[PDB]
């Protein structure tokens, strides 16, 4: 048991198992080894480039 | 899941348990009550192995039989102690303990405390031990005729009753043979040291009991002699073989001429060997272990006769026979180790199979009862009851004393005690006399197996009791009428009586002290 | 469940004291059924059908299988009362069951239990107090007669009960023979140094006492001789076997003409130490190690007994009666290895003999000190097991006699006296303890009630009577004669047990007072239960 | 120095030898802090009484949490007086009472029955246990009011 | 009991000691501060700072 | 709270609560709980109330400043060489065991047992490593005894 706030942890010990949510725990934990902070921030704006995008295949 | 206490175990208790231990002794008496007296028929077991014990003894019936309840475990065990103390009388002791355990439940029906009993039980015994010793018999041990007398009145309830008159004679040189005083005043007369052999076919009046002592070998090499006649025998322990070490030893060897050097010593070593032995000038020799095939070359060279892997068991009986002592290390070897004392030695051929006899020793402390007969069921119910034979001479050389059979001392014992009884007051008075009427099973016993009325002689036995002088009356076990035991010349030493009356009522002490049973608690 | 995920199951309240009471209660009631000169036996059959039958209080529980915890304590609670006296380990889980059960129904009355703790402590130290009234000096008795009648009431309710006169008369012979003078005053009397020999046979009124030791051994060969006049005793605690390297040490040979004089060696210097020993004069020779079959020729030609294979707690008590010293090793404080003449025992005779179709060795008045032995009889072995048990009760209870010169009545007198005294007593505490102690008083009274239920007897107007004498002791001091009055159970009537030959050392009544109250102290302090399942 | 401790019990032994080490552990906080404090429930009856008084001054949303923290140390004394078999309302209605108008070494009194001075009973307990008792509390529950989800993992 | 060192001489390297209640509390303390003093390593490796709290992201 | 298997997540952080405060005070392992376990529930009502949870975590703070600066006007303090107080806190922290009756025995030892290992002059610690406690069945509670020497058991 464990209780924590970085996004980093969190991302690491989810089990995940669809193909495109690995490359997303995959940068969070090159980022956290790089520089160490913006672990939360990068996934967020990762995934909501994302979000915006469905919108325009859509268009 | 569940609340336990105790985790699967039964338990009883009250009066049922009582009963049940009762009515459990009585059951195995029933199953050995045919078993007493001449007219005993005889019954047949069958083993685990496949084989058939065809026998009428009271021990060997019981220790073929399984039985998982707590209180007959206690009578089988009663029954080979019995066995081991005075090796006969294990079916009367059985016969005694249910009726002494049978007659005692009326009593606690009545509501009389157990503890009430066993004081009157325990007191009873000592006045049956006194009485027993009144009216006992002196016997001179130097009279031959009067000791095969007491050896044939114990064996003409068995099978070899049709041989008796041989069969007295086997037991009786045997155990007077084996007698032995040695340092200090310690004499003993041990039975390991009279073997018995059996060999199918013949007839049974071919038995013999030999002076020395039979070996189921053969001579090694054919060339060494069969017949010997004042050998000077040695027995040796150790091998006559160059054997290893155990010190973690090896060789190294870088010389043409090591490997062969060290392969010709040991030749040289059983040369030292054979030449040591030789040194006493024997005719045989004896030995535990393997003989090398050199060390047979020199023997043979010197007219010596070998013998290979005697088993401890005979060696302690041929150097008790021949006068030799056993010597491990030859070189120890000495004169007074070498035994003089045998008269012949021959190799026969018994049905395609080779024996050597050492046989017309000087004084020879150890036998060897040869027995012949149709198969090896009939042999085996033979040696049961010569053993029972040999046990009961050795008994009357310890304690030379007598007393009446055939049921006179039952009754006996039985008349002496109702009269005291009377002098006794208070509650104890009545189990002091139905303990005293318990003995009267055993004449009763003898009548039912006989074919007469159990009702009419009894009575009238018990009546000729009650005068002076007519302690000796017994019933004859063929005919069916009461004869005085002093002209039909029954006997039975006085250990085997005291034994079974200490053993029968102890066991209803053990037994009447039982209030409860636990079981399946798994140790 | 809802809260408290535990994954097991909990019991509060009313719940767990009452099942924790009749957990208690159970244990009782087994061997409820075996006090006093009436009590009867019990058997215990296991799966495989092995019997054994006792009604040793301890001996009972340890072979029955329990797991509630409740009831575990008590199993130990009889263990315990084994191990620091021997005797009363069933008066101790009587009152230890009653205990409980009384104050029970105290709690249910909304009584604090801290409150009826402290009654319960309260009464037992005054108890023991008042004990140190109750004394009968054993000097101011004859020394022989309370020896003697303190064996047999402690044999009664046996197997060996009427042959007491018997019994008691070995025992205490026994005891004093092993007696022994150790620092500035005190003396020793180390029980359990007899050895105790089971065989059976002839009756056991037939068993005997051996003035010396006994071994289970017999000689390792046949052509040695059997009996020894005047024995010489070496014991020794090393094999006399043929000597062989050390796992460290090699041999390598390169010239073959030596290999001849390296394996005599091996056999030769054992030769050499044996020679040693038999030159000072020694008869007898006994072994914790093993003896090569070579190595006996040696005690054969020069005439003398060896046993091999024996015990070491066996050596022990030889060398200390006999007077030899035990060896290791044959060096001394130089390089040679030499054997003394000074380092021998001494006994008068050794002797094999034949019981019932097996063999053993007598060693007869050792000269050094005094020890003794002891051979059962009996129709069987589960008989003979028996005795062994009722015996080593007699020699204990001997033993603390002797050392502590004070003795209780006994039959129930002590009970008796107690109930009396400590329901006077309460009456002055004047706060919610007197109704503790006063709980405690009735608790006592079991032990009269157990022993005249077993006799069916009236076990109310019989205890009655005694409250009524009891009570007459304490007031009105020139009956003081009348605080003996114990019980009898063959006529069931009251008799003076003291003059009667009733008596207990204090060391038994004093030290169950105090384990039992412990026990139930511990066991009241409870009122919830966790159990987790297994995994 | 050593201590050698006897029973006749596993349970009892070991129940014994943790009732010492506490015996131990109390002198031990007696050295690092040498500071005493009336026990039996008084600081945790004052501590309530004060922290009352203390949040009618501020103004607010905060007033409100002072109240329940101040009401949440009722408990330990309320426990003490329903443990002995007492009327828990009474008992505690009694303490603030007489605690709020002079004396504040007012207890329990289990032995007698009620509400009487501590110090005349000798029951005293270190500074240090009290206050460190406090300060783990807080710091845990502000540590829980943090959390907001739950996921299952390997 | 630990080893004390005091008044070292260069004093190039630390130690930090943590104090909490409960096991989770350390970890989450320790964490924490792991990522205060890489980002620190990294803004003295190069010094030029950029300003946050959302000023930066609408700007781009 | 150990022994217990308790699995709720927010279940396991009391274990370890209770575990803190026996490591820096020894005593007062269960009150911290209750403590804890009270300002807990006094939370559930203020979130119906519609408190947001960050006001909650700083309003206690507050209030555990103000809880402290009470204690310590309440305190007392205490002089190592006064034999006579260091008693009566060793037996109260002692009579709420099970040993509470043998309390008359142990309270004067295991004071003795601290005397005997510091110097009170310079006392700012104690390590109880050098006090070993052995266990030894048999007897009752009241035999034990302290020992001035080494005891060993083999
Ligand atoms: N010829 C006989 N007439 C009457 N009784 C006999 C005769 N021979 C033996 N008996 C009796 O048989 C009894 C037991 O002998 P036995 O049948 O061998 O059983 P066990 O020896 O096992 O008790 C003895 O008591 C003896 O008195
Ligand atoms: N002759 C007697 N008369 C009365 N009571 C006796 C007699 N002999 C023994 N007792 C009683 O038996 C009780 C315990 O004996 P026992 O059955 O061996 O149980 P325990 O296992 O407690 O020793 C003792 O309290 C003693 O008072
Ligand atoms: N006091 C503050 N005021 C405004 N914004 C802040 C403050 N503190 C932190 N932030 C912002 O919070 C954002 C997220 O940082 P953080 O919570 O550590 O997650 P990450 O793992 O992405 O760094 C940062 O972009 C930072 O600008
Ligand atoms: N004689 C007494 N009277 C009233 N309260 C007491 C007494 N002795 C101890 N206490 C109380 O017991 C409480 C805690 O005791 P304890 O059961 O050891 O719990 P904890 O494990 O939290 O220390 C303390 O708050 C103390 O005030
Ligand atoms: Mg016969
Ligand atoms: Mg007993
Ligand atoms: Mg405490």
């Amino acid at each position: 048991l464990m209780v924590t706030n970085d996004g980093a942890t969190i991302l690491k010990n989810i089990g995940v198992d669809n193909p495109a949510a690995k490359v997303l725990v995959d940068m969070s934990r090159v980022q956290d080894d790089e520089v160490g902070d913006g672990t939360t921030s990068v996934t967020v704006l990762a995934a909501e480039l994302l979000r915006e995008a469905e919108s325009l295949i859509a268009k | 899941p569940v609340l336990v206490l105790s985790q699967n175990t039964k338990r009883e208790s009250g009066r049922k348990v009582q009963s049940g231990n009762i009515n459990a002794a009585k059951t195995i008496a029933d199953i050995i009550r045919t078993c007493l007296g001449p007219k005993s028929m005889m019954k047949m077991l069958l083993d685990p192995m496949g084989g058939i014990v065809m026998t009428n003894d009271g021990n060997a019936i019981l220790r073929e039989i399984q039985v998982q309840h707590p209180a007959a475990k206690s009578m089988i065990e009663i029954s080979r102690t019995q066995d081991e103390e005075v090796g006969d009388g294990t079916t009367s002791v059985i016969i005694l303990a249910g009726e002494m355990l049978s007659v005692a439940e009326h009593f606690l029906e009545q509501q009389m405390h157990p503890t009430v009993v066993i004081s009157a039980y325990r007191k009873a015994l000592d006045d049956m031990i006194s009485t027993l010793k009144k009216i006992s018999i002196p016997v001179d041990i130097s009279d031959s005729d009067m000791m095969l007398n007491i050896i044939n009145s114990s064996i003409t309830t068995k099978a070899i009753s049709r041989w008796s008159s041989l069969a007295c004679n086997i037991a009786l040189d045997a155990v007077k043979m084996v007698q032995f005083e040695e340092n200090g005043r310690k004499e003993i007369d041990i039975k390991k040291y009279a073997r018995v052999e059996k060999i199918p076919g013949g007839i049974i009046e071919d038995s013999c009991v030999l002076r020395g002592v039979m070996i189921n070998k053969d001579v090694t090499h054919p060339r060494m002699r069969r017949y010997i006649k004042n050998p000077r025998i040695v027995l040796l322990d150790s091998s006559l073989e160059y054997k290893k070490g155990e010190s973690q030893t090896d060789i190294e060897i870088t010389r043409e001429e090591d490997f062969t050097r060290i392969l010709q010593m040991e030749e040289e070593y059983i040369q030292q060997l054979c030449e040591d032995i030789i040194q006493l000038k024997p005719d045989v020799v004896i030995t535990e272990k393997g003989i090398s095939d050199l060390a047979q070359h020199y023997l043979m060279r010197a007219n010596i006769t070998a013998i290979r892997r005697v088993r401890k068991t005979d060696n302690n009986r041929i150097a008790r026979a021949c006068g030799a002592r056993i010597v491990s290390r030859p070189e120890e070897l000495r004169e007074d180790d070498v035994g003089t004392g045998a008269g012949l030695l021959e190799i026969k051929k018994i049905g395609d199979e080779y024996f050597t006899f050492i046989t017309d020793c000087k004084d020879p402390k150890a036998c060897t009862i040869l027995l012949r007969g149709a198969s090896k069921e009939i042999l085996s119910e033979v040696e049961r009851n010569l053993q029972d034979a040999m046990q009961v001479c050795r008994n009357v050389l310890l304690d030379p004393q007598l007393v009446p059979g055939g049921g006179a001392s039952e009754m006996a014992v039985a008349h002496a005690l109702t009269e005291k009884s009377k002098a006794m007051t208070g509650v104890e008075q009545w189990p002091y006399r139905a303990v005293a009427q318990a003995l009267e099973v055993i004449p009763r016993t003898l009548i039912q197996n006989c074919g007469a009325s159990t009702i009419r002689l009894l009575t009238s036995l018990r009546a000729k009791h009650t005068q002076e002088n007519c302690e000796t009356w017994g019933v004859n076990g063929e005919t069916g009428t009461l004869v005085d035991m002093k002209e039909l010349g029954i006997w039975e030493p006085l250990a085997v009586k005291l034994q079974t009356y200490k053993t029968a009522v102890e066991t209803a002490v053990l037994l009447l002290r039982i209030d409860d049973i636990v079981s399946g608690h798994k140790k | 469940e809802g809260p408290l995920s535990v994954f097991g199951d909990r019991s509060t309240g009313e719940t767990i004291r009452s099942q924790n009471v009749m957990a208690a209660a159970s244990i009782a009631n087994i061997v409820k059924s075996s006090l006093g000169p009436v009590g009867l036996d019990k058997m215990l059959v296991d799966d495989i059908g092995d019997v054994t039958i006792t009604n040793d209080g301890a001996t009972i529980l340890k072979l029955l299988e329990v797991e509630h915890p409740a009831a575990k304590v008590l199993c130990e609670l009889a263990d315990l009362q084994d191990k620091e006296v021997g005797d009363g380990t069933t008066s101790v889980v009587i009152i230890a069951a009653e205990l409980l059960k009384n104050a029970d129904e105290l709690v249910k009355q909304k009584i604090h239990p801290t409150s009826v703790i402290s009654g319960y402590r309260l009464a037992c130290k005054e108890a023991v107090r008042y004990i140190n009234e109750n004394l009968i000096v054993n000097t101011d008795e004859l020394g022989r007669d309370c020896l003697i009648n303190a064996a047999k009431t402690s044999m009664s309710s046996k197997i060996i009960g009427i042959n007491g006169d018997f019994f008691a008369n070995m025992v205490v012979d026994a005891v004093l023979a092993i007696k022994y003078t150790d620092i500035r005053g005190q003396p020793r009397y180390p029980v359990n140094s007899v050895n105790i020999l089971k065989a059976h046979g002839r009756s056991q009124m037939e068993s005997m006492l051996i003035s010396g030791y006994a071994l289970n051994c017999v000689v390792g060969s046949q052509g040695m001789p059997k009996r020894i006049v005047n024995a010489k005793i070496a014991c020794l605690d090393f094999s006399l076997q043929k000597t062989k390297m050390k796992l460290g040490v090699q041999v390598v040979i390169t010239d073959p003409e030596k290999l001849d004089q390296i394996r005599q060696r091996e056999s030769d210097i054992t030769k050499e130490r044996i020679q040693k020993i038999l030159a000072t004069g020694a008869n007898v020779i006994l072994t914790t190690g093993g003896i090569d079959d070579m190595c006996l020729k040696y005690f054969v030609e020069a005439g003398a007994m060896a046993v091999r294979r024996v015990l070491k707690r066996d050596l022990k008590r030889i060398a200390k009666a006999s007077g030899a010293t035990i060896l290791s090793t044959l060096a001394n404080l130089e390089g040679e290895e030499t054997f003394e003449a000074a380092m021998l025992g001494q006994a008068e005779e050794v002797v094999q003999e034949r019981i019932c179709d097996d063999e053993l060795i007598l060693i007869k008045n050792t000269k050094a000190r005094t020890s003794a032995s002891i051979i059962l009889r009996g129709a069987n072995d589960f008989m003979c097991d028996e005795m062994e048990r009722s015996l080593h009760d007699a020699l204990c209870v001997v033993k603390r006699v002797l050392e502590s010169k004070s003795v209780v009545p006994g039959g129930g007198a002590v009970e008796a006296a107690l109930s009396i005294y400590l329901e006077n007593y309460a009456t002055s505490m004047g706060s919610r303890e007197q109704l503790a102690i006063a709980e405690f008083a009735r608790s006592l009274l079991v032990i009269p009630n157990t022993l005249a239920v077993n006799a069916a007897q009236d076990s109310t107007d019989l205890v009655a009577k005694l409250r009524a004498f009891h009570n007459e002791a304490q007031v009105n001091p020139e009956r003081k004669n009348l605080k003996w009055i114990g019980l009898d159970l063959s006529n069931g009537k009251p008799r003076d047990n003291k003059q009667a030959g009733v008596f207990e050392p204090t060391i038994v009544k004093v030290k169950s007072l105090k384990f039992a109250t412990e026990a139930a102290i511990t066991i009241l302090r409870i009122d919830d239960l966790i159990k987790l399942h297994p995994e | 120095v050593t201590i050698v401790v006897r029973g006749s019990n596993k349970l009892v032994i070991e129940e014994a030898e943790r009732s010492i080490h506490d015996a131990l552990c109390v002198i031990r906080c007696l050295v690092k802090k040498r500071a005493l404090i009336a026990g039996g429930g008084a600081p945790e009856i004052e501590l309530a009484l004060r922290l009352t008084e203390y949040s009618r001054t501020l103004s607010g949303m905060e007033s409100y949490c002072v109240r329940a923290f101040a009401d949440a140390m009722e408990v330990i004394p309320s426990t003490l007086a329903e443990n002995a078999g007492l009327n828990p309302i009474s008992t505690v209605t009694e303490l603030r009472n007489r605690h709020a108008q002079g004396e504040k070494t007012a207890g329990i009194n289990v032995r007698k029955g009620g509400i009487s001075n501590i110090l005349e009973e000798l029951v005293v307990q270190p500074l240090l246990v009290s206050v460190s008792a406090l300060t783990l509390a807080t710091e845990t529950v502000r540590s829980i009011l943090k959390i907001d989800d739950v996921v299952n993992t390997r | 009991k630990l080893i004390h060192f005091s008044g070292v001489a260069l004093g190039e390297a630390c130690t930090i000691v943590l104090r909490g209640a409960t096991q989770q509390i350390l970890d989450e303390a320790e964490r924490s501060l792991h990522d205060a003093l890489c980002v620190l390593a990294q803004t003295v490796k190069d010094s030029r700072t950029v300003y946050g709290g959302g000023c930066s992201e609408m700007l781009m | 709270l150990k022994q217990m298997q308790v699995l709720h997540p927010a279940a396991r952080m009391l274990v370890e609560l209770s575990k803190a405060q026996d490591i820096e005070a020894g005593d007062g392992t269960t009150s911290v709980v209750i403590i804890a376990g009270s300002l807990l529930d006094s939370c559930t009502k203020l979130l119906q109330k519609g408190i947001h949870p960050t006001i909650i975590s700083e309003s206690f703070q507050k209030a555990l400043e103000k809880g402290i600066e009470i204690l310590t006007d309440m305190s007392r303090p205490v002089e190592l060489s006064d034999r006579e107080t260091l008693l009566n806190s060793a037996t109260t922290s002692l009579n709420s065991k099970v040993v509470s009756q043998y309390s008359s025995l142990l309270s004067p030892m295991s004071v003795n047992a601290v005397m005997k290992v510091i110097d009170p002059a310079t006392a700012t610690s104690v390590d109880l490593r050098d006090i070993k406690i052995v266990k030894k069945l048999g007897g009752t509670i009241d035999d034990c005894e302290l020992v001035e020497g080494l005891v060993l058991t083999q």
